[PDB]
C-alpha cells in the first residue's frame, strides 16, 4: 500500500582522515548496537516513481560506492522502515 | 529633500507635509545605510 | 522464445543476453548477460528462469531484469570423485575441463578450476 | 493488437513527403475526381514523529527562469537553426512539365543528357537562370536533369555567361537556405564549376558575398567522418562531406576574387584564414 | 623506449600506409580532428590535423608522458604538406650535460629568442609538398654551446598532412634514399 | 528561531487580528511599526514573529487566506491592519459556503499554488525555520477545507518541522452550523495524520470563562478571541525571552505525546479573575496552580474527572523559585492520583520564564493531555452516524464529487480513535 | 568629449524635448538659462552637452528636424523650449505623407543640405568630438527615411566616430500605422549597416511598465518619454561625472557586441514603484539585481526565457560597495546558468557612478544583448510578406521611385541577421 519517499544512510570518513584522527582501522565489528564515534547519518530524496526495487537499487549502489559503510535504511511514506546490514564487516556482497 | 551629491539635508524643509517624526527616521535610516562616514565631495558644494 | 503475460516476446541468444522485445515494432527494451548459451525460458508468478548450455539455471525478476545464479551442475560424462583423507564434508569430481569441489551437507559448491579445451582424466589428493 | 513497422530509412518514408509538397505525383498530373475524486486510500501518516532523518520530497513545482529559487534544471527551446526546411516551388518543374525543354535523358550506365538543339545558340539569360532554379529539387528526373544541364551550360557556355550573374544570386541564395545537406553539396559542387568556366566572373561574384556566405558559416563544422581516428572513409568519392567541401569553395573564391575579396569573405565567416598573403 | 634497438641508416616512426599508424602515437584533439584521407596530388592515404585553435589540437609520441624515445640519430625529417595556415613543433632533445632542452618552430613567430628551457623559432614552408630536414646537433651548438646525445620526444600540431616521419645518421642525395622513403608526383 | 503564522477563513482572521496586537504589544511596536518599547530585552528576540524591513519598519511574518474578501476587508481596516504586507493577501472570487468539498476540491487546488508560493517564499527567507501555527475553525467551509489542504502540502513539502494546529470545534449544546459533522468529522480524519499537536477550543467553554470567572456583563468576540491569544502567545513565551528553565515546541512535542495519534491536548490560563474579586487574593504559585487545574478554567467541554491524565505540561511566567514550582507539581500529582495514568512515573514538566506578560506578577499557561476527549469525538461520530444513515444534505458533498467511502473511512479512523483513547484509559500493568 | 545631439520627426522631437528637460534639470540650469546648480560637479563637465554663449546663458547642441513645423511649434512653446537656438530649427513646407521613399528620396535631398551645414557648424566647433546621438521612430516617414539618410551621410563624414541611436519599433499587437512593416524593414536595413548601436522600445512594454509598476490610472505620453529620457540620460552618465569604475560608450560596444550585425539590445531601468509600496521596502543592491533581471520591468517585447543572453551591462548610480556588486552578478549567472552562452566565462560587464539621479538615493541601468530580438525580426518579416507577395501598398513607393528590387533585398537582409541570431544562440563547444 504505502510507497518510499527517502532512504537514510550511515557512512565513515576516508580512511586517512580516519587514520589522520587516529582511530584504528580494525575492530569495527562488535556485538553491540552502538555505532563508531565518527559515522554521520546523511538521506536522499527519491523521485515520485520510486518504488521498493529501485530504492533498493539505489541503496546496492551506495554499498558498492565507496568504503567505509554497514548501515542503511529505507523510509515509507508510512513512518516505518527497514534496515539493511552487512553480514560480514568489510566485506561487500 | 535632496542636495546633488543624494544626501537627506539637516534642517526642515519648507512648505513640506511630512512631520519632524518622519523626518528624523529618515535620517537616522540613511545614515545607517550609508557606505562612508562622510560625503568623499563635500568641498566641492557651493551656497 | 517466450511470450510474457503482457505480450511481449523474450529472446535468448547463443552469446548468452537476454533481451524483450515490444510486440509493436520489435525494439529492445530491457536486456540482462547470462554465461552460457541460453536454451530454455520459464514463467514463475514472480519472476523469470533461465538454463544456459552449460548447465547454469539462473532467476530473473520482471520489474528491472537482475539476475542471480542457483544451479551448478555438470554437462558430459563424469569421470571419477574421490574424497580426502580424513573429511567426509566435502568430495571433488572431475568431469571435462573443470574440477569442482562441493559440500556433502547441502549439495553446494565452492572451489572451481578451468583449463578450457582439455579434459581432465583422475583426481586425487594428497 | 496492431503492429507498425518502424518504416524509417527505407523505401517508404514518410519524411520525405513533408518536405516538396509537388512531388509525389506520376508521370502526368493528378487523376480526375472519383478515382471524479475517487478516494485512493490514506497516503501519509507522519503526524506525531517528526524527525530530523525526515527532509521534503515535493520542493514546490517547476522553475521560473528569472526568479529568486532559480532555473533549476529548465533549459530553454532550441531555435532550430539545422532543421530541415520546406522547399519552395520551382520554375524548372513548370517549364518542364509544360513542354519547353529542349532536353531529354539518354539512360546507360553513365547518364548523360541527349541535346535535341546546338547549346551555343541558346540565349542564357532565359535558360541559365532557370536551370539553377532547378538544383533545389529532390525527385528524379528533376535532380540529375537539373543539375547535369547546369554543369552542361556552364562547361559550353563561353562569353555569354558574364552578364547573367545578377540573376543567378537568388536561385543560389535560396538552394542554401533549404538546410539540406544534399542540396548544400550539389549547390556547392556547381559554385566551383562556374567559378573557373571563363573570366572575370570571380570579381563579379565580390559585391554577392553578402547573400552567398551566411549559409557557409553554419555549415562550416558539420562532418560525415564518424570513423575513429586513422580509419579511412571508402565513400570518398562521393563528396558528401559539406565541411571540406566549403572549405576549399572559400579557398577558390579567394584565389579567383581578385584584390579584396579577402576583407568581404572575413566579414562573412569569422574563422577564415588568408590562402594568398 | 628504442634504447636497446638496433639503431643504424634510417628509423621511422610514422607511416600512413597500415592497419595502425598511430599505435605508438597519443592524440589530444578539442575543437579539431584527425583522420586519414586519400590526397589529389599523390594519390596515397594520407593523415590530416586540422583545428581550429593551434596550441590545443596535436598528436604526440611516446604515448606514456612519463617515456622517452631515446633516438640518437642526429638528423630528423618530415614530410609535410603545408595548407596555407599555421603549423608548429617540438622536439625535445639531452644534451651531454644533462639538461632536457626544446626547440619550437612555428611560421608565425618574428624573432628568434633563446632561453634556458626553449629557443623559438621562425620556419618557412614552400609552396607544394615540402621534406624537412632537421639538423638537431647543429642547433644544439648553435643555440647553446653543448654537444647532442639523443632525442626524447616528438610533437606535431594543425594544421598539416603527414605521410612519413623518420630519422636519418646523415644527409642522403635524391637517388641514394631506398624507393619507399622517396616521394613521387 | 523563528515562526511563521497561517490564518484562514473568518474565525482565523479574526482572531489573528488579535493575536497580532497583543504580540505587538508585547514588544512594543506601534500599529504604524516603529519600534515603541521600552526595554533592550523587548527588541534581542524581535525576530521570533516579526521580519525586519528596511528603514524603521517591521512586517508580521503570516499569511493570510480567505475564499471572499469580506473579512480580510474588515481586518485590513481595522486599528492595526496597516502592519500586514499587501502581498500577503491571498483571495478568490467566491465562498466556500461552509462546505468541506467545495473549500477542499474546486477553490482549494485554484487558490493553493498561490499559498503555497506565498508560505514557501516566506520560510526560505528564514535563517533557522521553527513550526508552523496555523488558526482556523473546523466547522466551517474555507478554514476546515482550505486549512487541511494546506497542512497536507506542508507536511509534504517540510516533513522535519512541527505541525501545530488552533482549532475551533462545535459545542455539544447549540450548533452554529447544521452541516457540523461532516466537516468536522473529515477534518479530524485529515488532522490525525497529518498534525503533530492539535489544541481544539469551543466556544461554549469560553462563555462559562466569561460568565463565571471574569463576570462579564456583555463580552463580544474581542474578549473570547483576547482569551485565545493570551495563551497562544503563553505557550510560546520561553522560546523568546530569558528564563531559569528553557523550553521549546520540540520539547513540549517530546514531553506531551507518548504515541503519535495521541496527540489533542486542553488548554487553560490562570490569572483570569473578576473585577470585584481581585482584592480578595494575592498572586501566589499555589493559587496560579489551584486555578490551572481547575476545570472552571479549561476550554472545553469534556470534564477531567471522567478521564485520566497521560501527560500535562506547564510554563510560568515570573519571578519564582523552583522548589515551589516543583513541590505544587508533586502534590497535585499526589493528592489526585487516581486521575493520573500510573505507569507513567511523572506525567508534569514544568518551565519558568523570568518576563510576566504586562500588568500581571505572574502567569501561567496549562496543556493538557487528557483521555476525556474521547466522548467529543464519540459524539461527533453519534450525530455523523445519525445524518449518514439518513443521506443528510449529502447531495450537496456527492455532487462536488467525494466518493462515500471517504465518509465511511473517516469514520471508522475516527471511531478507532475513540477505541484507543478507551483501551489506554482501561489499561493496566498485569 | 562631446556629444551632439539629433531629434528626428514627430516622436523624435518630443522625446528630445523631454530628454533636454531631464538634462538640464540634472545639471540645474534654469529654462531661462543661467546656471542656479548646487556643486562645482554639475559645472565641470557642462560641455559634453552644452555650448557656451557669452552671458549667463548655455545652448544646446542639438538639431531639430521635421518636414511641417507643427511639433516645432509644439516644442518651441514647451517648457524648456526657449532654450533651444532658433537657427538650430529646421523645417520645410509640405509633409512626409507617412511614406519612407518620400521622407528619403524627395524632400530628404531637398532638406538634407540645411541639416548637414548645421550639423557640420556644431560638428567642427567641438575641440574634441565625441559620437552623435540620434533619437527617431522606424515606423514613420520622415523619421525613418531622413533619419537614415543623415546617419548615412554623417557616417561617411565620420567614419572613426561612433553612431548612437535609440528607435521606436512596432508593436506586436496593435499597429499606430497600416504601411509600418515596410518602414521597419527598410529602416532596419539602413541601421545594420550604418549603427554602431541600436536601442529598441515598444510603446506597449512602456504601458505594461506604467499599468503594472505604477499603477498609474491615466498614463500619458509624458510618462513614456520619461522613461525614455531616464535610459538615455543613464547611458551617457559615466561620461560626465566621477566614479569608482568609469566607463564610456565605446567601451560599453566593445564589451556587449561580440561581432558587428549583433548590435541592436534590450534596455531596462529599476527603481520603478509605486507610492504605496516605496515604504514597505528599502533600496538595496539585491532588490534592484532582481528588479532589473525581471522581465516584467524590461521594454522589449521578447521574453529572456526564449533565448540565451551573450552579453549584459548594467550602469550603477550612487555610494555603493563592489562586493555586493560582483557577488550578485556572479550569483546570478551561477543560478541561471543555462540562460547563459557557454562559450563566454562572464557576460556581464558593471560599472559604478558617483552621482545618483535627482530624488533617488541609487539606481540601475541594464543593456540586454539577447537572441529574443530574433521573434521581432521575423514578425516583422512575416508581415513584410503577406503585405509583399500581394503587392498591398507599393504604388506609392513606385510613383515615387522605388525599383522594387530594394524591397527585396532588404527582405533578405533582415531574414540573414535573423538566421545569424538562430545559429549563435544553438552554438556548442564540442
Ligand atoms: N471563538 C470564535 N469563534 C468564531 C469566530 N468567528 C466565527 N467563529 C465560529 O466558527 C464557526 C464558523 O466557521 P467560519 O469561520 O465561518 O468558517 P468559514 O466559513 O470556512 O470561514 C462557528 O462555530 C462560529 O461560531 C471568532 O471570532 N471567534
Ligand atoms: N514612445 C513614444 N512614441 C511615440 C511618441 N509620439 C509618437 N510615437 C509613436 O511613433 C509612431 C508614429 O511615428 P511619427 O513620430 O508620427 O512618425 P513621423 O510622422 O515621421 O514623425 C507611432 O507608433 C506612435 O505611437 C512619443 O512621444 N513617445
Amino acid at each position: 500500500l504505502s510507497q518510499p519517499v527517502s532512504y537514510s544512510l550511515l557512512v565513515l570518513p576516508p580512511k586517512k582522515e580516519l587514520r589522520k584522527k587516529g582511530y584504528n582501522m580494525t575492530d569495527i565489528n562488535t556485538t553491540s548496537t552502538r555505532v563508531h564515534p565518527l559515522a554521520r547519518w546523511q538521506t536522499h530524496v527519491l523521485k515520485h516513481g520510486a518504488t521498493y526495487r529501485d530504492a533498493l537499487d539505489a541503496v546496492e549502489e551506495a554499498n558498492t560506492k565507496h568504503w567505509g559503510f554497514l548501515k542503511a535504511r529505507i523510509q515509507f511514506s508510512c513512518g516505518s522502515f527497514e534496515s539493511f546490514v552487512r553480514t560480514n564487516p568489510n566485506d561487500p556482497s | 529633500l535632496r542636495n546633488s551629491h543624494g544626501y537627506v539635508h539637516k534642517q526642515r524643509a519648507l512648505d513640506s507635509d511630512i512631520d519632524l517624526q518622519t523626518w528624523r527616521r529618515m535620517r537616522i535610516i540613511e545614515k545607517r545605510i550609508d557606505v562612508d562616514k562622510a560625503d568623499p565631495h563635500r568641498h566641492k558644494l557651493n551656497h | 522464445m517466450v511470450l510474457d503475460p503482457s505480450g511481449d516476446v523474450l529472446v535468448g541468444s547463443g552469446s548468452g543476453e537476454v533481451a524483450l522485445l515490444s510486440k509493436i515494432n520489435l525494439t529492445i527494451l530491457k536486456t540482462v548477460t547470462v554465461q552460457g548459451s541460453v536454451t530454455g525460458i520459464c514463467t514463475v508468478p514472480h519472476g523469470f528462469l533461465v538454463g544456459t548450455m552449460s548447465s547454469n539455471v539462473y532467476l530473473v525478476e520482471g520489474g528491472n531484469f537482475r539476475a542471480e545464479l542457483r544451479l551448478t551442475c555438470h554437462s558430459d560424462t563424469i569421470n571419477d570423485v574421490v574424497f580426502p583423507e580424513g573429511l567426509s564434508a566435502l568430495f571433488a569430481t572431475c568431469c571435462g575441463p573443470d574440477i569442482r569441489v562441493w559440500n556433502a551437507a547441502s549439495s553446494a559448491e565452492l572451489l572451481r578450476i578451468e583449463i578450457a579445451g582439455l579434459t581432465c582424466n583422475c583426481i586425487q589428493f594428497s | 493488437y496492431e503492429i507498425q513497422p518502424i518504416l524509417k530509412g527505407t523505401k517508404r518514408d514518410p519524411a520525405t513527403r513533408k518536405y516538396n509538397r509537388a512531388a509525389g505525383k506520376g508521370p502526368f498530373g493528378a487523376f480526375p475526381p472519383g478515382y471524479r475524486f475517487a478516494y485512493k486510500g490514506t497516503v501519509q501518516r507522519t503526524g506525531g514523529t517528526t524527525t530530523s532523518l525526515y527532509k521534503g520530497r515535493q520542493q514546490h513545482e517547476s522553475a521560473v527562469a528569472f526568479t529568486t529559487n532559480g532555473a533549476g534544471d529548465s533549459k530553454p527551446p532550441k531555435a532550430g537553426a539545422f532543421k530541415r526546411r520546406l522547399i519552395p516551388p520551382t520554375e524548372f518543374r513548370r517549364y518542364y512539365d509544360r513542354g519547353d525543354l529542349p532536353l531529354s535523358v539518354a539512360h546507360g550506365n553513365r547518364p548523360t543528357i541527349d541535346w535535341k538543339v546546338d547549346v551555343e545558340r541558346l540565349d542564357y539569360h532565359h535558360y541559365l537562370p532557370i536551370f539553377f532554379d532547378g538544383i533545389r529539387e529532390t525527385e528524379e528526373p528533376y535532380m540529375f536533369l537539373a543539375r547535369q544541364g547546369c554543369l552542361d551550360l556552364l562547361k559550353r557556355g563561353g562569353p555569354k555567361i558574364l552578364p547573367t550573374i545578377p540573376q543567378l544570386i537568388i536561385p543560389i541564395k535560396t538552394a542554401l537556405n533549404t538546410r539540406h545537406p544534399e542540396i548544400i553539396c550539389a549547390t556547392l559542387r556547381i559554385l566551383q564549376q562556374l567559378i573557373v568556366s571563363g573570366d572575370l566572373i570571380g570579381e563579379a561574384l565580390v559585391p554577392y558575398y553578402r547573400q552567398i556566405l551566411p549559409m557557409f558559416n553554419l555549415f562550416k563544422s558539420r562532418h560525415k567522418n564518424r570513423a575513429r581516428g586513422d580509419a579511412i572513409d571508402f565513400g570518398q568519392r562521393k563528396r558528401d562531406d559539406v565541411g571540406d567541401l566549403v572549405i576549399e569553395t572559400l579557398q577558390l573564391l579567394e584565389v579567383h576574387g581578385g584584390d579584396d575579396a579577402y576583407i568581404n569573405i572575413k566579414y562573412m565567416v569569422p574563422t577564415y584564414e588568408s590562402c594568398i598573403f | 623506449m628504442f634504447h636497446n634497438s638496433y639503431q643504424s641508416g634510417f628509423l621511422s616512426i610514422l607511416y600512413s600506409i597500415g592497419s595502425r599508424p598511430l599505435q605508438i602515437w597519443d592524440t589530444k584533439v578539442r575543437n579539431g580532428h584527425v583522420k586519414r584521407i586519400t590526397d589529389e596530388d599523390i594519390q596515397s592515404s594520407v593523415l590530416e590535423v586540422v583545428g581550429n585553435n593551434v596550441s590545443t589540437c596535436y598528436i604526440t609520441c611516446p604515448v606514456d608522458p612519463k617515456k622517452t624515445l631515446g633516438i640518437k640519430l642526429p638528423f630528423l625529417v618530415m614530410i609535410i604538406k603545408n595548407l596555407k595556415r599555421y603549423f608548429s613543433f617540438e622536439v625535445t632533445i639531452l644534451d651531454d650535460k644533462g639538461i632536457r632542452r626544446r626547440f619550437r618552430a612555428s611560421n608565425y613567430q618574428t624573432t628568434t629568442r633563446v632561453k634556458p628551457f626553449t629557443c623559438t623559432m621562425p620556419m618557412r614552408l614552400d609552396e607544394g609538398w615540402n621534406q624537412i630536414q632537421f639538423n638537431l646537433a647543429d642547433f644544439t651548438r648553435r643555440a647553446y654551446g653543448t654537444n647532442y646525445l639523443e632525442t626524447l620526444r616528438v610533437q606535431l600540431h594543425a594544421n598539416c598532412r603527414v605521410r612519413r616521419l623518420y630519422f636519418s645518421d646523415r644527409l642522403y642525395s635524391e637517388e641514394e634514399l631506398p624507393p619507399e622513403f622517396k616521394l613521387f608526383l | 528561531r523563528e515562526i511563521v503564522c497561517v490564518q484562514a477563513g473568518q474565525c482565523g482572521n479574526q482572531i489573528g487580528s488579535k493575536f497580532w496586537e497583543v504580540i505587538s504589544d508585547e514588544h512594543g511596536v506601534d500599529p504604524t511599526g516603529t519600534y515603541q518599547g521600552d526595554s533592550d530585552l523587548q527588541l534581542e528576540r524581535i525576530n521570533v514573529y516579526f521580519d525586519e524591513a528596511t528603514g524603521g519598519r517591521y512586517v508580521p511574518r503570516s499569511v493570510l487566506i480567505d475564499l471572499e474578501p469580506g473579512t480580510m476587508d474588515s481586518v485590513r481596516a481595522g486599528p492595526y491592519g496597516q502592519i500586514f504586507r499587501p502581498d500577503n493577501f491571498i483571495f478568490g472570487q467566491s465562498g466556500a459556503g461552509n462546505n468541506w468539498a467545495k473549500g477542499h476540491y474546486t477553490e482549494g487546488a485554484e487558490l493553493i499554488d498561490s499559498v503555497l508560493d506565498v508560505c514557501c517564499k516566506e520560510a526560505e527567507s528564514c535563517d533557522c525555520l521553527q513550526g508552523f501555527q496555523i488558526c482556523h475553525s473546523l466547522g466551517g467551509g474555507t478554514g476546515s477545507g482550505m486549512g487541511t489542504l494546506l497542512i497536507s502540502k506542508l507536511r509534504e513539502q517540510y516533513p522535519d518541522r512541527i505541525m501545530m494546529t488552533f482549532s475551533i470545534i462545535p459545542s455539544p449544546k447549540v450548533s452554529d452550523t447544521v452541516v457540523e459533522p461532516y466537516n468536522t468529522t473529515l477534518s479530524v480524519h485529515q488532522l490525525v495524520e497529518n498534525s503533530d499537536e492539535s489544541m481544539c477550543i469551543d466556544n461554549e467553554a469560553l462563555y462559562d470563562i466569561c460568565f463565571r470567572t471574569l463576570k462579564l456583563t456583555t463580552p463580544t468576540f474581542g474578549d473570547l478571541n483576547h482569551l485565545v491569544s493570551a495563551v497562544v502567545s503563553g505557550v510560546t513565551c520561553c522560546l523568546r525571552f530569558p528564563g531559569q528553565l528553557n523550553s521549546d515546541l520540540r520539547k513540549l512535542a517530546v514531553n506531551l505525546v507518548p504515541f503519535p495519534r495521541l496527540h489533542f491536548f486542553m488548554m487553560g490560563f490562570a490569572p483570569l479573575t473578576s473585577r470585584g474579586s481581585q482584592q480578595y487574593r494575592g498572586l501566589s504559585v499555589p493559587e496560579l496552580t489551584q486555578q490551572m487545574f481547575d476545570a472552571k478554567n479549561m476550554m472545553q467541554a469534556a470534564d477531567p474527572r471522567h478521564g485520566r491524565y497521560l501527560t500535562a505540561s506547564a510554563l510560568f511566567r515570573g519571578r519564582m523559585s523552583t522548589k515551589e514550582v516543583d513541590e505544587q507539581m508533586l502534590n497535585v500529582q499526589n493528592k489526585n492520583s487516581s486521575y493520573f495514568i500510573e505507569w507513567i512515573p511523572n506525567n508534569i514538566k514544568s518551565s519558568v520564564c523570568d518576563i510576566p506578560p504586562k500588568g500581571l506578577k505572574m502567569a501561567v499557561t496549562f496543556i493538557g493531555n487528557n483521555t476525556c476527549i474521547q466522548e467529543m469525538f464519540r459524539r461527533v461520530g453519534e450525530q455523523f452516524t445519525l445524518m449518514f444513515r439518513r443521506k443528510a444534505f449529502l447531495h450537496w458533498y456527492t455532487g462536488e464529487g467525494m466518493d462515500e467511502m471517504e465518509f465511511t473511512e473517516a469514520e471508522s479512523n475516527m471511531n478507532d480513535l475513540v477505541s484507543e483513547y478507551q483501551q489506554y484509559q482501561d489499561a493496566t500493568i498485569e
